[PDB]
């Protein structure tokens, strides 16, 4: 089949977990963006 | 919106540093996930709670996490990250 996920994901996992430990989420909507 | 929208503080600044039309594309890809965010096709490799959306032509991407407890799409990363030049440039410290 081959995966839809790839070697890009290998980088995205380190970025997400990095910020995840202390990102500070701000509650918004798309209309206000 | 079924799911609410949340953004990482760094990610707020991330959309500001990229093209205006680029962020709007991401926003529309967000309105659809805010209805149904579990797009298993776009799942990340390692984090089952996270998915990646990407812009076919623009080359930018967005990574979000689906928080069911708080019912919110929490975008963690916005901008360009990739596979290609990650290998090409690789490092800048220890060769």
């Amino acid at each position: 089949k081959q995966t839809l996920l790839s070697d890009e994901d290998a980088e995205l996992v380190e970025i997400v977990k990095e910020r995840l430990r202390n990102p500070k989420p701000v509650r918004v909507t798309l209309d206000e963006l | 919106m079924a799911y609410f929208l949340d953004f990482d503080e760094r990610a707020l600044k991330e959309w500001r540093k990229l093209g205006s039309t680029v962020r709007e594309q991401l926003k529309k890809k967000l309105v659809e996930v805010l209805e149904s965010p579990r797009i298993e096709a776009n799942k990340l490799r390692g984090m089952p709670d996270c998915y990646k959306i990407k812009l076919r032509s623009s080359g930018y991407r967005l990574v979000y996490q689906v928080i069911d407890e708080k019912v919110v799409v929490f975008v963690i990363s916005v901008g360009k990250a990739e596979a290609s030049e990650v290998y090409s440039e690789a490092v800048k410290r220890i060769l």
